[PDB]
């Protein structure tokens, strides 16, 4: 309730603040008078997103550090980001950061 | 021992930041298992009472089993608190 | 590509269906058809051309959309039951959901349009994968959750399937569009006996297994991928246009052959249940396909066609890579006949 | 009264970014050996309300065919985005308290690329869609190092509420027990934001200005809050108030003065490096964060 | 070179070691917390039994006066075989009652911020 | 088909995460882990034709629980009732169903 | 009540997939999926989802749709079934989701080895030849 | 199927504890150390019986000795007591921290005047024991009687009859 | 099954319709998909959180990686066919035939 309102308010304000200046300037009269597709964006694009998912994994991590297991914990942490790591690594030696 | 040497005296310079980067990685994977601490941190979570401790039902054969908290046996904190 | 990631994929491959087979919880089994169909991309587009290309695109948008739907039909199971494990799925509606999506991974009609398209413009190596390995991990799911199948629904996506193959394989010159519309009426034939006996479900895959594997390894030696090209094998290697032609007879359903052990066994079974029309009509619709592997028989073995004059130097060189395993494959694939009763062993 | 406490936290907001635009000309030009605005006003005061009111005046040139659509609704949800991610922030007691105040402010960031992509794609030209797919690429590229550092953080702080910062950082501050985490996320959020060196890109114009600096205030204040911890005494909140908003202007004077320090990189050369320089280190830092409580038993409280 | 460095690693060593000490302190805070919260629980257990038994009898009488002109109604049926008592979904306690109390009980923990 | 590698090895790759009442973090108890658990219990070593033509009373009672269709219905029941009489007008809420009440803690 | 908030958000879920399964000019199916996954964000978190909702419209939108205009464009009844009880000092869901390393290491495994099988398959489909 | 059975409004009506909760934070850890034994009674109960309607008794004992617990605060140190809730209803998170001061003068008096010792950290969380009479539950979850297993056939291995006996073979 | 469960269903079967529909724009295809990932995680999450089935609160996420790194590939895909026609019109994959 209170974030929705929130929201509606920031959104209201910036429209109406919007309009008011799309139209202030309107009241008065004046004159009135490719292809290439380049193939390295996409790929960071990808990147970005495939990192992204490896994000999701993690950001529990603030509470799996109380477990009791905290070995395991820490042992699959370690293994999600060394192997975030060895994505890196593989998209580095294969010419796939490069420009 | 030499080349060895000689490889990271060269990727010290030129490379630091994936040679700090590498032992920094290293030295997070391998200290935890060597740190004796780490036992003190599992110990510290299973102190942490989350649920209600449900009482069980006394039968004449649980000495070890307090009857009020204040009572000494138990399990204590003392280790937690001169930490 | 390089060799080292080649062998990852395939690896990758084959431990997502084995993830499938081993695992009894829903989520994990959608992990491995998805680690599969992910790994599964690049073998169809090892080699690069527009073709290729096709292909892959549309044997990943089908795959997707029946993983989709599994997952689809796994959710309204847990709605209707909590529960993750595989088993019957307590659930009309889920129950059609996952037959669907297990029909659509399998490739059987009216799901069957992407199978020859794909097989087509892949590889024949790349053939042979999709044709043989990708098969078990949707059967063992069906094979596990045979006990809630509709029998109206599979059976009649069974015959649709043998129809569909046999009348589709009348039309075709391509070869590997000829193995496509097999592997559909093998599909067909195999599904028909889910709901009476797995058993029988898994000879009849191994044996169809086997004869697929020794056929396009037959056609990869003899490297042609259409009719005319293998009419000319008889001039160079006769002994690969006799084993193939014997390969062709036993697919055909033929007695002494391996072949006829699958549908004979199968037609007993189904008659143990007073199913006699439905054997019946699959019987007479497997003519189909023997009549056109009879045809590829007359085109390649039986009949000499014409040969061209740089064949010659093709009869100074001999083959620098073999496969170990084709004589076994063509052996298990023709006579394995008398040892029938060995079915037993629950395969 | 909640419809009193937004207004008293929108209003003062943008009068903030009207008169940061006056106080970063100034200082570039005093660091200049020059002076700034200082006629259009007693000290130079005046300047933003004119310039305000000579773009709110002047003619807005729209394409004539753009999509009209996405033309308005880009600077809408620059806005949007700017004034909403004031709320999550605690100044000691925020507007609205989140569980997952950082996690919110992320998706937030996250959002305002689509304002960039939209306003690209409407200017109908090739080279304008070229700026916007470059600036769409480097700021979700430093937005994954952005959200790794902050969970590799927020690994010490306990949780995702935004408040438990200011406990955790009671005694000390947090840039002494991870300075090179805060080193580069002040160059991330100098990257996210497009300041320089990374700035590499009528009404609606100064919307997206006021947006742009809104995020830049925005940031800084997050920066303050999670690495500089200003004291909190629960009867004198004034204090902590006060501490915070001279921690923010440091930093905002902090963007200024890089801005006039140094010359711009180019795409290629911010590329490389984010993806080879500040990703291996933060992997690194946050296995070294992961494992340090564990090792020396300082795990934080909640779960 | 190496005295940035050694300062570096020195004030990094001293952030590490003073959190040590407060994290540690948040613990037992956190600890004394959660034991207040068990010395509490008790009397609230019997509060929370004591309000939904009350909620339920009130729902019982106001169906009994209700469903007075239902031919194949019983008041106070259930729908369970079992003869186990079963915690009562939210419906079954707020379904006669106003909507205000209702959308309280409904989303006033989501919504409160 | 199924090769039952966890039951050989003993492993419990996903079984952890198959039913309501398997050991929850925390000793977090599912809505219907009573249902489940009498369920799990009745059908055990049972088979599955067995299970589906003997265990019909638990695994209703548990499938009740996790949707609640019968106490949708009378709920539903009993408001439009309620509601007619209401619009007949021979029929009041008491005090406690408007917000009138005395509330207890 | 709010004249069912829950049932309104999730006509408005349904009316946007109406609106983008039409499939007219790709940037404005995808405008019209943004729009459904912001309701249907809201929905998980009315429902009680904070963290859920927040996954869905951080790693859904933020990345991903945003991936998908990115290529685009280089190209040419309720309140009833709820609970009674309370959850503690600490929400289920949290734990639940922060079980996964404790609980789920065979996921933890096979996702990550997935998305580094996925890391190599995308290099190796655009690397053309 | 059956009639669900609920106590009469006169069953549940009870001498209600009606101060907040900053008061009751306040008092948590002598509460727990003096009202413990109605407290675990009730609890043990409760979990035992798992059903709300077999265990009033044990709460209206546990509101009658919360209420005696807070007549005797009452009536020896009413100010200390005061003055340290005050401290805590003021914050928002109620912390024990913010107001230590106030505690420790409401210590010093309660054990004056009523020997009250405050427990120490992890002693609340103990699981304890109950002397109770109440019979333990047989059939707490109402269960039916389990379904009979299958035969379970046991018997010594011989070859097959004929052997597979499957069409023309002999063995 | 109360009625937010069938609108996320209907909403998950107007996106498998408009994914079987092909009018054009392969892009729309791959959209089509995602939209039915959404509409699965969005149902899934709320049956978890309705029955308190603490454990399976992992499954959304991990469906959201998984079906997005689908995502990733499909776009590829897309992409490379695009290389070749310079659209990605559904109708130029006409080259393989029944
Ligand atoms: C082709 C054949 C190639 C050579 C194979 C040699 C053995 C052939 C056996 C084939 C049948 C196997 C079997 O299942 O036997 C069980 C059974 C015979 O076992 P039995 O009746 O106990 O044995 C009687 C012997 O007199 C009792 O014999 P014994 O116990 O004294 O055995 C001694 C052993 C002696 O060993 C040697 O001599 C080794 C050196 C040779 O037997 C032999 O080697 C000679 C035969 O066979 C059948 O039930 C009928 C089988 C009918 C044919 C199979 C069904 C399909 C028919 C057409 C198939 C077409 C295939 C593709 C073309
Ligand atoms: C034995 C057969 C070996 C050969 C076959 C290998 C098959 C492929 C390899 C992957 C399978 C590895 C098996 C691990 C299964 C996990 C379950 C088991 O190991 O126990 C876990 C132990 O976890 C340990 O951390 C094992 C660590 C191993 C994972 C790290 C590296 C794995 C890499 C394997 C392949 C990944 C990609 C390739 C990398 C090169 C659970 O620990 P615990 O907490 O007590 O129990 C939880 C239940 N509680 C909550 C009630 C307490
Ligand atoms: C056409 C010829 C096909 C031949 C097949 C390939 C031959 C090479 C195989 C190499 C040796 C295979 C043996 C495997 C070693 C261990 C076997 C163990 O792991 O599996 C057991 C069982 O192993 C197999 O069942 C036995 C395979 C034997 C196949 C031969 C029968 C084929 C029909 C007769 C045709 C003639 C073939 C003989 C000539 C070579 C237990 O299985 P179980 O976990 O409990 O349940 C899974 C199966 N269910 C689901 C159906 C119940
Ligand atoms: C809120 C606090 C703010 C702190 C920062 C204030 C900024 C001060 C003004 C300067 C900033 C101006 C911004 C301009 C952008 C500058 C970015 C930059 O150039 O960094 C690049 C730079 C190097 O790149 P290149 O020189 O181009 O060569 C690499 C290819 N061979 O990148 C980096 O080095 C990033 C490193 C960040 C700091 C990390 C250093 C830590 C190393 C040792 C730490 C050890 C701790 C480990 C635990 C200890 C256990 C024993
Ligand atoms: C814009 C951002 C929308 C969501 C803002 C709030 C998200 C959040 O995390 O908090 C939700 C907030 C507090 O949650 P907790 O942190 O867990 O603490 C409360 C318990 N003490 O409570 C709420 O859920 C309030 C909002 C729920 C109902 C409405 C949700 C928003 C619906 C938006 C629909 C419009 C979408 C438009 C398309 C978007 C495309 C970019
Ligand atoms: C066991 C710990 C593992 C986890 C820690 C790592 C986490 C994050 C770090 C890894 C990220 C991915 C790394 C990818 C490696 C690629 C490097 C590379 O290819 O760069 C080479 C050059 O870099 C190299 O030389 C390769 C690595 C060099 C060695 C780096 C450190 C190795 C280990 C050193 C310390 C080991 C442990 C401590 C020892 C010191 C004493 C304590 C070429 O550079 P370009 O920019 O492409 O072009 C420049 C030429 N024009």
């Amino acid at each position: 309730m209170n974030i929705m309102l929130t929201l509606l308010t920031n959104v209201t304000l910036a429209s109406l603040l919007v309009l008011i200046a799309f139209w202030l300037p309107q009241l008065n009269a004046y004159s009135e008078k490719r292809l290439p597709f380049s193939m390295k964006f996409f790929l960071v694009a990808i990147t970005f997103l495939l990192f992204d998912l490896e994000i999701a994994l993690l950001l529990p991590l603030p509470w799996a550090s109380q477990t009791n297991n905290l070995k395991t914990m820490l042992t699959m942490a370690l293994f999600l980001l060394i192997l975030l790591a060895a994505s890196l690594a593989y998209e580095w030696t294969q010419k796939g950061l490069e420009w | 021992a030499g080349r060895i040497a000689s490889f990271l005296k060269n990727a010290w310079a030129k490379e630091p930041v994936l040679v700090a980067s590498f032992a920094i990685g290293g030295l997070a994977i391998i200290l935890p298992s060597l740190s004796p601490y780490t036992n003190y941190a599992i110990r510290i979570n299973r102190a942490t009472p989350y649920n209600y401790p449900v009482p069980l039902r006394d039968d004449g054969n649980m000495p070890d089993v307090p009857s009020h908290p204040q009572d000494p046996q138990g399990p204590s904190l003392e280790w937690l608190k001169n930490l | 590509m390089n060799p080292i990631i080649y062998t990852t994929l395939i690896m990758t491959v084959m431990s997502g269906t084995m993830l499938v087979m081993i695992s009894s919880h829903w989520l994990l089994i959608w992990i491995g058809f998805e680690m599969n169909l992910l790994a599964m991309i690049p073998v169809l587009m090892k080699n690069f051309n527009p073709r290729a290309t096709e292909a892959a695109t549309k044997y990943f948008l089908t795959q997707a959309t029946a993983s989709m739907m599994l997952m689809m039909a796994i959710i309204i199971n847990l709605l209707y039951s909590g529960q993750w494990t595989i088993t019957k799925m307590f659930n009309p509606v889920a129950m059609t959901m996952m037959t669907m999506a297990l029909a659509m991974k399998l490739g059987l009609s009216p799901f069957h349009f992407w199978v020859p398209e794909v097989t087509q413009g892949i590889s024949l190596q790349a053939g042979l994968l999709l044709l043989t390995w990708q098969k078990l991990a949707p059967l063992s799911v069906l094979c596990q959750i045979s006990q809630s199948i509709n029998p109206n629904l599979m059976l009649t996506m069974a015959m649709l399937s043998i129809l569909i193959g046999g009348w589709g394989g009348l039309n075709q010159t391509q070869l590997r569009k000829i193995m496509a519309y097999s592997s559909i009426a093998h599909m067909g034939w195999m599904t028909a006996v889910l709901p009476y006996n797995t058993t029988m479900t898994i000879l009849n895959l191994l044996i169809y297994i086997t004869m697929t594997l020794a056929m396009f390894m037959l056609l990869i030696h003899s490297s042609a991928t259409t009719t005319l090209s293998l009419s000319h094998t008889w001039n160079k290697m006769p002994v690969i246009t006799s084993l193939m032609m014997v390969t062709l007879l036993s697919m055909g359903g033929l007695p002494p052959l391996s072949g006829f052990m699958p549908k004979w066994m199968i037609i007993q079974e189904m008659t143990k249940n007073e199913s006699i029309i439905m054997p019946t009509l699959m019987a007479m619709t497997a003519l189909l396909n023997l009549y056109f592997y009879m045809r590829l028989a007359y085109s390649s073995s039986l009949t000499m066609f014409p040969s061209t004059n740089n064949m010659k130097m093709k009869w100074q060189f001999e083959h620098t890579k073999q496969m170990k395993l084709l004589p076994t494959m063509i052996v298990l694939s023709t006579l394995v006949l008398p040892m029938t009763p060995a079915l037993s062993s629950l395969n | 009264m909640f419809m009193i406490n937004i207004l008293s936290l929108i209003i003062p907001i943008l009068l903030a970014v009207a008169f940061l635009t006056l106080v970063e000309r100034k200082v570039l030009g005093y660091m200049q050996l020059r002076k700034g605005p200082n006629v259009v006003g007693p000290y130079g005061l005046l300047q933003p309300i004119a310039d305000a009111l000579k773009l709110f005046t002047k003619e807005p040139l729209r394409p004539a065919t753009s999509s009209i659509s996405m033309f308005i609704i880009a600077p809408i949800l620059a806005l949007s985005l700017a004034l909403t991610m004031w709320v999550p922030l605690p100044m000691p007691y925020p507007l609205i308290n989140m569980n997952l105040g950082v996690l919110f402010m992320l998706a937030m960031s996250s959002l305002a690329v689509y304002s960039i992509l939209w306003s690209g794609w409407a200017s109908n030209s090739k080279y304008a869609l070229i700026g916007a797919l470059r600036a769409v690429a480097q700021t979700i590229s430093y937005e994954v190092t952005l959200a790794i550092i902050l969970l590799s953080v927020l690994l010490m702080n306990g949780s995702y509420t935004l408040s438990t910062l200011i406990t955790t950082q009671e005694h000390i501050w947090m840039i002494f027990t991870s300075w090179p985490l805060a080193m580069m996320w002040f160059i991330s959020t100098l990257a996210e934001t497009n300041r320089a060196p990374f700035d590499l890109t009528a009404g609606p114009f100064a919307m997206f200005f006021m947006a742009e600096y809104a995020n830049i205030i925005m940031m800084n204040a997050f920066t303050a809050i999670l690495f500089l911890g200003a004291s909190h005494d629960p009867h004198t909140p004034e204090l902590y108030t006060i501490n915070f908003v001279l921690k923010t202007l440091a930093l905002t004077i902090t963007f200024l003065w890089i801005r006039a320090s140094y010359p711009r990189f180019r795409y290629d050369q911010l590329m490389h490096l984010l993806w080879k320089s500040f990703l291996p280190l933060t992997l690194a830092l946050c296995m070294w964060h992961i494992s340090l409580p564990i090792m020396t038993a300082s795990i934080p409280p909640q779960s | 070179g190496y005295s940035m460095f050694a300062v570096g690693i020195g004030t990094l060593l001293f952030g590490y070691w003073s959190m040590m000490k407060w994290n540690r302190e948040r613990r037992r805070l956190q600890i004394e917390d959660f034991e207040a919260r068990i010395a509490l629980m008790p009397l609230f257990q019997a509060e929370k039994d004591r309000r939904v038994l009350q909620m339920l009898r009130e729902n019982l009488e106001e169906e009994a006066i209700i469903m007075k002109d239902v031919p194949d109604w019983k008041v106070g049926e259930s729908v369970f075989h079992t003869t186990r008592w079963v915690t009562p979904m939210m419906g079954e306690l707020y379904g006669l009652r106003t909507n205000e109390e209702i959308l309280s009980a409904t989303y006033g923990f989501i919504w409160y911020t | 088909p199924f090769f039952d590698v966890q039951k050989r090895l003993g492993l419990d790759l996903d079984r952890w995460m198959t039913i309501q009442s398997a050991e929850q973090p925390h000793k977090i108890p599912g809505r219907c882990h009573a249902f489940e658990k009498e369920w799990i219990e009745c059908a055990h070593g049972i088979g599955g034709i067995r299970a589906e033509k003997e265990c019909k009373i638990e695994f209703d009672d548990f499938v009740e629980c996790l949707l609640r269709q019968k106490t949708m219905k009378r709920l539903s029941a009993i408001k439009r009732q309620r509601d007619k009489l209401i619009k007949e007008g021979k029929y009041t809420p008491p005090p406690h169903h408007l917000g009138k009440e005395d509330p207890r803690p | 009540m709010t004249m069912y908030i829950a049932f309104i958000l999730s006509t408005i879920f349904v009316i946007g997939f109406v609106g983008f399964s039409s499939k007219p000019s790709p940037i404005y199916g995808g405008l019209g999926l943004i729009v459904s996954g912001g309701v249907g964000c809201g929905i998980v978190l009315n429902f009680g989802g904070s963290f859920l909702g927040l996954m869905v419209f951080l790693i859904y939108l933020g990345g991903m749709l945003v991936v998908f205009g990115y290529t685009t464009a280089m190209a040419t009844g309720d309140w009833v079934i709820y609970d009674t009880g309370d959850s503690g000092f600490f929400s289920e869901e949290a734990m639940g989701i922060a079980a996964l390393y404790s609980y789920g290491t065979w996921l933890v495994i096979v996702t990550g080895w997935s998305l580094l099988i996925g890391v190599v398959v995308i290099m190796e489909i655009t690397r053309g030849n | 199927p059956g009639i669900v059975e609920l106590p009469t409004l006169e069953d549940l009506k009870v001498q209600e504890v009606k101060v907040s909760s900053s008061v009751l934070k306040a008092a948590a850890h002598h509460y727990g150390a003096q009202c413990d034994k109605p407290n675990k009674e009730f609890m043990l109960c409760r979990w035992e019986e798992k059903d709300p309607r077999r265990c009033l008794e044990e709460g209206k004992l546990v509101n009658q000795c919360a209420l005696d617990f807070f007549r005797q605060i009452k009536r020896h140190c009413a100010e200390p007591f005061t003055e340290y809730w005050t401290c805590i209803d003021y914050s928002g998170l109620q912390l024990f921290r913010h107001c230590r001061k106030q505690q420790a003068k409401f210590d010093e008096c309660v054990l004056d005047k009523l020997g009250w010792v405050r427990p120490d950290l992890g002693e609340l969380s103990k699981v304890t024991k109950v002397k109770t009479d109440r019979p333990l539950p047989e059939n707490p979850y109402h269960s039916r009687a389990r379904p009979e297993p299958n035969p379970e056939a046991e018997g010594d291995l011989k070859p097959a009859k004929h052997g597979s006996r499957l069409f023309f073979w002999t063995m | 099954m109360p009625l937010v469960y069938m609108n996320i269903i209907m909403a998950f079967a107007i996106a498998l319709a408009g994914l079987l529909m092909y009018r054009s724009h392969l892009m729309s295809s791959l959209l089509c998909l995602e939209g039915m990932m959404l509409s699965l995680f969005i149902m899934s999450t709320l049956i978890i959180l309705n029955t308190h089935f603490t454990l399976a609160n992992m499954m959304p996420i991990i469906l959201l990686v998984f079906a997005a790194c689908e995502a990733a590939l499909g776009l590829s895909l897309l992409v490379m066919v695009s290389n070749t026609y310079g659209t990605d019109y559904v109708q130029n994959l006409n080259l393989l035939q029944c």
